[PDB]
């Protein structure tokens, strides 16, 4: 029954954005060791937004800290909100499955 | 539920009463003589009063006639 | 043993004193438990079901022992009743009463073999002179006081007061119905309690008597087409929904009433499958009864797997579950089917009643089940009391007579033979007074008056003694000339069967 | 747990901060009374009256008794470290004592103002150790010597170095993790990233504007955290962060040389601040 | 397997047999020593009976446990003689124990059992009297006297034998029982003892107030009756939920749907054509309001047996639900009234459209003549209805025994042996019944059965103890008035439980 | 499924009576030590009579079940004599035993008893005046409440209650034609006030709401509107969320309420009684916006209290707003705002004259204990007058009956004789147990106490004077003015040989295994 499916809904849909953080967080780490290797030897860059700043070597590496960390916290944010949404589903299911039954 | 008919508990009322109204003028006074305290509750744990008060509050104690003369006092 | 070895619990004491005594307290039991009495005998079941009965195999099921002694012998008995009726509960007290005589001779020191042919010896020269013991035979299976004189004696072997009528209404329950030619039913002569009325008041309705409800309209036709079923209607619905009951809500209101049209499929399916009347080992169904009275299919409401049964057993009924619309299988069998109310209940009736297929099912009235029991009991055996299956039983003295004819004969017989067979054939023919001393304390005197007299009267086959004052003083009834019979088969197997194992429980010592 | 056997476990503990001294002795002490006692007990003497002799008593004998005892210089360390190493030498521990005596009365002769050299609580003098060393790598220290250090750009060396001290959390609140995030999804995460990555510098930035040269942070969890990238940001101030500290150093510092607790950026304030005329980690010894 | 035979498995047996005949003893008679018995639950059982509290006991005895039966065999037939046969066959179980022991165990025990009977259940039958309509008595008389009769013993006041006429005539109403259940007394707070009645259908001790309830008709020259298993009020449908308020109408609103669905229950009902709803259950706050703005009569706590006895006078039926009700499952009268009676408010039904019930209403209001007369006019109608059911009547306290134990040892000397101890014992049996009263009415019964014996002997009509007038006389004449029938029955109870028994020293017993 | 054997088993009842009719025996009268209670739950409390007590305590044996089960009838109507039966019937039980051990039926002994207290209820009749009046029964109330006020909370009789006690009971004596029912009269006391705080409550008492006083307190008409529906909107006594979904609804919820308010206050006010009594809990708010519009405005009211304030009215309730007629208001004599206490709330009292189908009689205490203490005297002297209206009798008590009613009955033995002059002879020295128990329980001698009034007994005939109960060196009943309702007594001589007759009642003492189970 459509109730049990929104919480089966929005559960893998805010474990969606969840997990690609990782990999993004991944990413973070593998820029750190160049964010400690570059000296600025070539020109840093953030890129947030559809403007490219300007960007400088020492202001890059606490925000890909701070997106590392960002990130890092953005795993928890969902893994509260999966057992929630997990949750609701299981409620109802032996309700609405019956419910779908009979 | 059970009656408490009159001498052996006046017997009981004093005989408690009359433990309580001991230990505390042992302490009262100015030398009125110490007792420790203790708490069952945590180990012994204790300290040696010369206030009834606390011995109430310590060692609970239970009797009609204290459980009145522990309101009183 | 004197080491740790093996396994008996008999032997030595056991054997010699402790088997024999294992063979005595329950004979002792049976002694006025048979023939002519006046004992009872209280019984509780598995139940705690207070009872009383002078019947062993009741007593004997629930009956418990570490030997086989005691143990062993009462298939005999049930050997016996496998054959007839009472005397069973005259088989083992003959063997335990003959028995303790060889303790007595292993006293006085007599050998097993020695001391067990002499019997199985006289086993035949009873069953030799047994025919001429034969005092008349059994004329009319139809005519009612040609039985009831005879069943009259079982129910005696059982109980003294009621054996009148009883053995009137077995007879007018029809052991006439069959031939006994060796065709004889007792799963067509039924005997079926009324809880209701007088046990006077009980009757014989011709045609299974099942008290269970006639539940709606009756049968479709007489010769029913039978649906018997374990459960044929267990509910059509199931409710699980999100509450169980409603969740989205008219998904409810459909099975509650999508369940009954299929308790009318089932039923119009009962109509469908052909079933004259439907059988329900599991409930009714109101609505499927409700088709069930459109389609006037005879139901029962709630059927004993007794009923199923008997049902499956002579409809060719098979009792099933079914959650399906129904399959005729248990077809029909009885060609009129209907109600009845004797002692004022709905009684299921089905007869077809062919002189072979035939029916007549003893309906008991009776206000007490206990009463209508041990009431059964007896005449649980005056049918196959009745049951010889010879249409001429040989007819012999009933109560006991033929006891005393052979202890003069075989004894003077054991007389005649030499040797330590001697006293083995001589007890063979003193194990006959015991009855005649058991019944003769519930008369209410001594055996050796009795006896002496008993003897004294010599040759009868006639002469005899039970529960009655003419079992007091005179030592004579007519257990022949009143009325008083046997078939001459029981006593063949009352003798044979307690003498072999008599013989047999001794030699054993393990 | 015997109660008056309790008041021995009380008893010595006491001449323990009393002294540290004689705390065998004072268990010696008692009994020798207790001995007479049940004497007088077995006179029947009250106890009002038993005690009330003896307090009294010991100042009676207290004075006997002093005048037995020698005054010696308390203002000349070297009185004082020959009665202390005489004392140490008619006591138990010569080994180390006799050769930390240039130590210890010293730190002690430090903390002695008075010639009096009053009673010299040992507050102000801190006890540390260094796995290993040599016990001739044991010293006094003249100013803190702190456990650790945290530097990523921060500055090794300070000095005149007004010492922060941190009670607020650096990082922004925790909230997933360390700092401010609310998403289910990325334009969620995206747009509000902006907010937590640039206050906590500003957090961080006013602390050097307070005027921080050093800074004691007690430990993350006597913290929210600090997030070292920002307190990367941080030690890009240059301030000498201290970090994961006991509240008791804290309050040490607080109470010996002066740092005392911020919990606030208005709450930097110099008396909240310490003064390290030199702060510098060493790694040797 | 368990069992035990022998005369100690007999003497097992009489030794259950004399204790349980001991309860009962003078249980039915007025005096005794109660044991109030509260079961595990707290269930107290001061029961009149021992029957009752024979339900309660559990007899190891199967032997014993027959009289259980057969007690209440002579229970379940009358509601006397249970004590009476329980002190029968113990009576014969104590007879023949010696006996037994000296010999009479043989089953001349039991075949000397049924002639003793025999010889007197006609000679019983015999000696009893019958009356008509016009013949000693109105048929009322009759009555008349057999309540009064059983409006003596406890002497109360005078008014027992105007109390007399009272109960006859719903006696004579229904009398499709010997029981009570039907009419029964209703203890009737207020009024006099002088002052009592008896309705012509059902009528219910207590209704209570509510809104409007002096307003509430309490007079219909005919109800429909609603007969509820259930009740309605503000908790049966809740007057209490909560709302998210903006606008305060949402205050107005959670108040006002759910004050719908209570009444909608009861004018259901209402409209289903109840003026007289009756909740056995209360009514509760908001309910009621309904009942009173309904201007149809309600009542709460009603008697459930009331409510039954209800629709045995009115036919109506219990409505387990109030929810679109109907007038078949509704109830009856042709008078629908209702009065308080000193303070119980008193529902009257009557005019019913049938009656399996009538009752009688016992005013006074007072504990003490009333319990007294009750437990008096139970057995009137014991014996008022049986009198009409048999009217041929015999008389108690040693009024036949005497004459009976003498006819038997009379035949004694002809039978001498065993058997004549059953001609002289089970003549001795009789004399203990009337031997419980004369404690009870606080003689020697000896001297009382002695002269009475010889008083039946140089007397026998009917002199024996009377423990209503407490003294002794010929009872019939005395009017100590029971019909013979139940004589018979418990005769052939007694007789009929001890012989079964004597015959068994032999009882099995398994757990299997 | 043991059995005790009659005079056994008695001789194991008579072994509960005994300590249990003792405990009153040093309890008798203000000269008797009163009960003290004590709990498994931990709460040591002082009880009186039979009742409090023996229900507080409970009762392990069939005798001592009755004797609460006995015990009710009494305190139900006269409320005076409860202990008094304890003591008489246990002295009469042991009188029982005793005659058995004297070799004397159970049977017989119950026997010659009953009418054994005719000889004293005769006995009783004549005693001292079958009559009273309202300005005499004052003053005998007066009297009872004087031994009720000054035995019991406090020993000072508070004239108030003495007369709170009289008025009221007469209010619903003198509605119901010199009958009353002690269910109408009602005390009620609330802590917070005074012992002296003690008020005269002929209608019901409750808290006026306020959910702001200074928004005007004020009661108005004299009549009370109980209402099931609003008088401002409505709310069961439960959480009702507040908010608004935008910065606007912000603005129109105040005006909602004050638009029903109005409405209410005039529907209502239509209806009648401007002081409604909503069933319904509200918000502290709003109430006091209707408050702050006018009419201060009942809410949060107890189920039970609109429906309760209604039947004694007499009139309905309003269960729909929509629905509005003053008889689904209530009735208030007078609707009064009332301050309860120095400590506490205005209450409003509605004081019915209109009709009070209950009658709660008001009085506050220092303490809950002390309250209750009160309580207990006036529920107990409301309920003499209760009887003692529906007859107007009084017999001079204490002892002086107990010495005299024993007269008639011990000199009735030998006009008896056989068994019931034993039945006269230790029926009525039962009676004489109490004045030798009450001096008992005083400091006194009681055989030379009771020989004291005996000699008047022999010279002087039922004293109106007597012993002295409050242990004055006189002794009378008049003097000491100890007279209990003519009626009591005897509904207290009711009681006694009932349960030596209960005790006996069938012949089965045997147990199934379960007797007390």
């Amino acid at each position: 029954v459509e109730k049990y499916q929104q919480l089966q809904k929005d559960l893998s849909k805010s474990m969606s954005g969840r997990q690609k953080l990782e990999a993004q967080l991944t990413e973070n780490n593998i820029v750190k060791e160049e964010l400690a290797l570059l000296d600025g030897s070539n020109v840093v860059f953030k890129l947030l937004g559809p403007v490219l700043v300007k960007q400088e070597l020492g202001e890059a590496r606490a925000t890909v800290g701070k997106r590392l960390d960002y990130i890092t916290a953005e795993i928890k944010r969902y893994e509260s909100q999966l057992r929630d949404l997990e949750r609701q589903s299981e409620q109802q299911r032996e309700t609405l499955a019956q419910l779908q039954q009979e | 539920a059970d009656e408490e008919r009159a001498e052996t508990a006046r017997l009981t009322s004093f005989i408690g009463a009359i433990a309580i109204g001991d230990l505390v003028k042992s302490t009262l006074g100015p030398k009125g003589m110490d007792k420790i305290l203790l708490s069952s509750g945590r180990d012994a744990s204790l300290m040696v009063t010369n206030d009834g008060a606390t011995i109430l509050k310590n060692i609970g104690v239970d009797n009609p006639a204290a459980k009145v003369l522990v309101d009183m006092s | 043993m004197l080491k740790e070895g093996a396994k008996h619990f008999s032997g030595l004491e056991e054997a010699v004193y402790r088997n024999i005594q294992a063979c005595k307290e329950l004979a002792q039991t049976t002694r006025t438990a048979y023939g002519p009495n006046g004992m009872n005998k209280m019984v509780i079941n598995h139940l705690e079901k207070l009872f009383v009965t002078n019947d062993a195999a009741t007593i004997l099921r629930e009956l418990e022992v570490q030997h086989p002694a005691a143990k062993m012998i009462v298939m005999a008995s049930h050997m016996q009743e496998q054959e007839v009726g009472d005397g069973t509960n005259f088989v083992l007290v003959f063997a335990g009463a003959l028995l303790e005589l060889a303790e007595e001779l292993l006293r006085i020191g007599l050998s097993v073999s020695e001391v067990i042919e002499g019997y199985e010896i006289a086993c035949r020269k009873a069953h030799e002179i047994l025919p001429n013991l034969v005092c008349c035979s059994a004329k009319n299976l139809r005519d009612i006081d040609e039985v009831s004189s005879l069943l009259r004696t079982s129910i005696m072997s059982k109980q003294y007061g009621n054996e009148v009528f009883l053995a009137k209404l077995i007879a007018q329950a029809c052991v006439s119905i069959f031939p006994d030619s060796g065709h004889f039913n007792v799963d067509n002569i039924r005997v079926c309690k009324i809880l209701g009325s007088g046990i006077s008041s009980s009757s014989v309705l011709h045609g299974m008597v099942f008290k269970k409800e006639t539940e709606g309209d009756v049968t479709s036709v007489k010769d029913a087409k039978i649906a018997v079923y374990s459960c044929p209607f267990d509910g059509m619905i199931t409710e699980t929904k999100g509450t169980v009951l409603i969740k989205t809500a008219e998904e409810l209101m459909n099975f509650s009433k999508g369940e009954e049209n299929l308790m009318d499929a089932q039923v119009k399916a009962i109509a469908d499958t052909g079933a004259n009347v439907v059988v329900t080992g599991g409930k009714v169904a109101d609505m499927a009864l409700h088709y069930a009275n459109k389609y006037n299919i005879m139901l029962v409401r709630l059927n004993s797997k007794w009923d199923l049964r008997r049902l499956c057993k002579t409809v060719g009924a098979t009792a099933l579950p079914r959650l399906t619309p129904p399959v005729l299988e248990e077809m029909g069998h009885c060609d009129s089917v209907y109600l009845s109310e004797v002692g004022d209940t709905q009684v299921v009736v089905f007869k077809h009643e062919k002189e072979d297929g035939a029916i007549s099912t003893i309906v008991l009235r009776g206000s007490t089940d206990n009463l209508m029991d041990d009431i059964e009991r007896a005449v649980d055996d005056g049918v196959n009391t009745f049951k010889v299956l010879t249409r001429d039983k040989r007819l012999v003295p009933g109560g006991g007579a033929t006891e005393i004819e052979l202890a003069k004969q075989i004894t003077s017989y054991g007389e005649t033979c030499p040797g330590l067979e001697q006293y083995a054939i001589k007890k063979f023919a003193e194990a006959f007074e015991a009855i005649p001393r058991a019944l003769a304390e519930n008369s209410g005197v001594k055996a050796n008056e009795v006896i002496s007299k008993l003897y004294a009267v010599h040759q009868e086959g006639n002469k005899n003694v039970g529960l009655d004052i003419e079992a007091e003083v005179p030592a004579v009834k007519d257990m022949l000339e009143a009325g008083i019979l046997d078939t001459y088969l029981g006593k063949y197997w009352a003798i044979k069967l307690a003498t072999n194992a008599a013989v047999t429980v001794l030699r054993v010592d393990q | 747990l015997h109660p008056a056997a309790r008041m021995l476990v009380e008893l010595s503990k006491a001449q323990d901060i009393e002294a540290g001294d004689g705390t065998t002795s004072v268990v010696i002490i008692a009994g020798s009374l207790l001995d007479s006692c049940t004497k007088l007990l077995q006179k029947g003497i009250h106890p009002t009256i038993i005690s009330e002799s003896f307090q009294k008593a010991l100042e009676k004998g207290i004075e006997i008794l002093t005048d037995m005892s020698r005054p010696v210089e308390l203002s000349d360390r070297e009185t004082l470290l020959n009665s202390a190493t005489t004392s140490l030498n008619s006591k138990v521990v010569s080994q180390y004592s006799s050769l930390l005596s240039p130590m210890s009365v010293n730190a002690v002769m430090k903390v002695i103002d008075p010639a009096t050299a009053t009673s010299v609580d040992l507050r102000d003098i801190k006890i540390v150790k260094k796995l290993g060393g040599t016990i001739d790598d044991c010293e006094l220290v003249e100013g803190l010597v702190l456990t650790q250090k945290v530097s990523n750009s921060g500055i090794t060396r300070v000095e005149k170095a007004k010492i922060g001290l941190i009670q607020f959390c650096l990082s922004a609140p925790k909230t997933d993790m360390d700092n401010q995030i609310v998403v289910s999804d990325y334009a969620q995460m995206d747009r509000v990233l902006r907010e937590e990555r640039a206050y906590i510098l500003n957090l961080v930035k006013q602390i050097k504007k307070t005027g921080c040269n050093v800074l004691l942070i007690q430990k993350s969890i006597l913290r929210d955290a600090l997030s070292d990238l920002a307190l990367h940001f941080l030690n890009k101030m240059k301030i000498m962060v201290i970090k994961d500290i006991e509240r008791e150093d804290i309050e040490f510092i607080c109470k010996t040389i002066g740092t005392k607790p911020v919990a606030h950026i208005d709450q930097f304030t110099a008396d909240m601040l310490g003064s390290a005329e030199l702060a510098e980690e060493v790694n040797l010894n | 397997t368990d069992s035990s035979q022998g005369i100690p498995q007999l003497v097992s047996n009489i030794s259950a047999c004399q204790v349980i005949a001991e309860a009962v003893r003078t249980t039915l008679g007025p005096r005794g020593m109660d044991k109030l018995i509260v079961d595990g639950r707290g269930k107290a059982t001061i029961s009149n009976d021992g029957a009752t509290i024979l339900k309660l006991l559990d007899v190891v005895h199967p032997a014993a446990k027959t009289l259980v039966d057969i007690a209440k065999s002579q229970d379940a037939e009358v509601g006397d003689g249970t004590t009476s046969v329980t002190l029968l066959a113990a009576e014969f179980l104590k007879q023949v124990k010696p006996y037994v022991e000296e010999g009479l165990h043989p089953q001349i025990i039991i075949r000397a059992f049924r002639t003793a009977t025999q010889l007197a259940v006609n000679k019983i039958k015999e000696i009893a009297v019958t009356v008509k309509k016009a013949d000693k008595v109105e048929q009322r008389k009759l009555l008349e006297k057999c309540a009064m009769t059983a409006l003596s013993s406890k002497l109360i006041s005078q008014q027992k034998a105007f109390f007399a006429k009272m109960v006859v005539d719903a006696v004579m109403m229904l009398d499709d029982l010997l029981q009570l259940k039907m009419i029964g007394i209703k203890k009737v707070q207020g009024g006099a003892l002088e002052d009592s009645q008896l309705v012509a259908g059902v009528a219910f001790k207590k209704t209570f107030s509510y809104a409007g309830f002096e307003m509430q008709p309490k007079k219909y020259h005919n109800p429909k009756i609603a007969l509820l298993n259930v009740e309605l009020e503000l908790k049966a449908e809740k007057d209490n939920a909560e709302i998210r308020v903006h606008t305060v109408e949402d205050y107005q609103a959670i108040v006002d749907a759910e004050w719908n669905i209570l009444y909608d229950k009861l004018e259901k009902i209402h409209h289903s054509g109840a003026k007289v709803v009756l909740s056995k259950l209360p009514i509760g706050d908001v309910a009621t309001q309904y009942f009173a703005d309904r201007d149809m009569f309600c009542a709460g706590r009603v008697p459930e047996e009331d409510l039954k006895r209800t629709m045995m006078a009115c036919g109506g039926s219990i409505q387990t639900s109030v929810n679109a009700l109907s007038a078949d499952v509704l109830g009856r009268c042709q008078v629908f009234e209702e009065t308080q009676i000193g303070g119980e408010r008193y529902n009257f039904f009557t005019g019913c459209p049938k009656a399996k019930t009538c009752t009688f209403i016992l005013r006074g209001g007072a504990e003490q003549f009333m319990e007294e007369t009750e437990r008096s006019l139970h057995d009137a109608i014991m014996i008022v209805r049986r009198a009409i059911k048999n009217d041929s009547v015999v008389a108690g306290g040693g009024a036949i025994e005497m004459e009976l134990s003498k006819y038997l040892r009379d035949y004694s000397r002809t039978i001498p042996g065993k058997q004549q101890l059953l001609i002289g014992a089970y003549a001795k049996a009789l004399e203990i019944i009337p031997r419980q009263l004369c404690d009870n009415a606080g003689f020697d019964a000896t001297n009382i059965l002695n002269k009475l014996r010889a008083r039946h002997a140089q007397g026998g009509t009917w002199y024996g103890v009377d423990i209503n007038n407490e003294d002794i006389a010929d009872n019939f004449e005395a009017f100590v008035w029971e019909p013979a029938m139940v004589r018979i029955n418990a005769l052939t109870a007694a007789s009929e439980a001890a012989c079964l028994i004597v015959s068994v020293d032999e009882t099995i017993k398994n757990p299997r | 499924k043991s059995r005790l054997m009659g005079l056994e088993a008695l001789k194991s009842h008579i072994m509960a009576a005994k300590a249990v009719a003792n405990t009153m025996r040093t309890s008798l009268g203000p000269n008797g030590l009163d009960k003290m209670m004590v709990d498994k739950d931990g709460d040591v409390t002082v009880t009186n009579d039979g009742a409090t007590i023996l229900s507080m305590m409970d009762v392990d044996h069939q005798i001592a079940k009755l004797m609460v089960e006995l015990s009710k009838s009494q305190d139900d109507e006269i409320g005076d004599g409860t202990t008094g039966v304890v003591v008489l019937a246990g002295a009469l039980l042991e009188e029982a035993e005793q005659l058995l051990d004297r070799g004397i039926h159970p049977i017989r002994i119950a026997d010659g008893y009953e009418q054994a207290a005719r000889v004293a209820i005769e006995h009783l009749d004549k005693i001292s005046d079958s009559v009273l009046v309202d300005i005499k029964d004052t003053e005998p109330l007066i009297q009872t409440a004087k031994t009720t006020l000054g035995s019991k909370v406090v020993n000072s009789c508070h004239r108030q209650m003495a007369e709170i006690a009289v008025n009221a009971v007469l209010t619903v004596a003198d509605m119901e034609r010199r009958d009353v029912d002690f269910e109408l009269i009602k005390v009620e006391g609330k802590v917070g006030g005074r012992l002296e705080d003690t008020k005269l409550i002929k209608g019901v008492i409750v808290d006026k709401d306020f959910s702001h006083p200074q928004m005007p307190k004020k009661v108005e008409d004299a009549k009370i509107a109980i209402l099931t529906c609003p008088f401002e909107p409505p709310k069961p006594k439960t959480k009702h969320k507040l908010d608004v979904t935008s910065v606007e609804d912000y603005k129109a919820l105040q005006k909602y309420e004050k638009e029903k308010f109005e409405e209410m206050i005039q529907q209502i006010k239509e209806t009648g009684a401007n002081l409604a009594i909503c069933q319904w809990g509200f918000d502290d708010e709003a109430n006091h916006l209707l408050l702050q519009n006018n009419l201060p405005a009942v809410r949060w009211v107890g189920g039970p209290e609109i429906e309760l304030i209604a039947i004694a009215t007499g009139g309905r309730i309003v269960p729909r707003f929509s629905e509005l007629t003053a008889e689904k208001l209530g009735f208030a004599g007078l609707v009064q705002e009332i301050s309860f206490g120095t400590t506490k709330d205005k209450m409003l009292v509605i004081e019915q004259c209109k009709n009070s189908r209950a009658v709660t009689i008001f009085i506050r205490g220092g303490n809950k204990m002390i309250i209750e203490e009160a309580k207990r005297s006036l529920h107990d002297a409301l309920c003499v007058i209760r009887n003692l209206i529906r007859d107007n009798r009084v017999v001079y008590g204490g002892g002086a009956a107990e010495i005299s009613c024993a007269l008639a009955v011990s000199q009735e033995a030998d006009k008896c004789p056989t068994l019931e002059q034993y039945a006269m002879r230790a029926f009525a020295d039962a009676l004489e147990v109490i004045p030798m128990a009450l001096s008992e329980n005083s400091g006194m001698n009681p055989i030379q106490t009771m020989t004291e009034v005996r000699a008047r007994q022999v010279k002087e005939m039922n004293p109106a004077l007597g012993i002295d109960c409050l242990h004055k060196g006189t002794n009378d009943m008049k003097q000491q003015h100890v007279i209990e309702t003519l009626i009591g007594k005897k509904q207290q001589i009711s009681l006694a040989t009932q349960m030596v007759r209960m005790i006996l009642k069938i012949d089965d003492i045997r147990k199934p295994g379960e007797s007390e189970e």
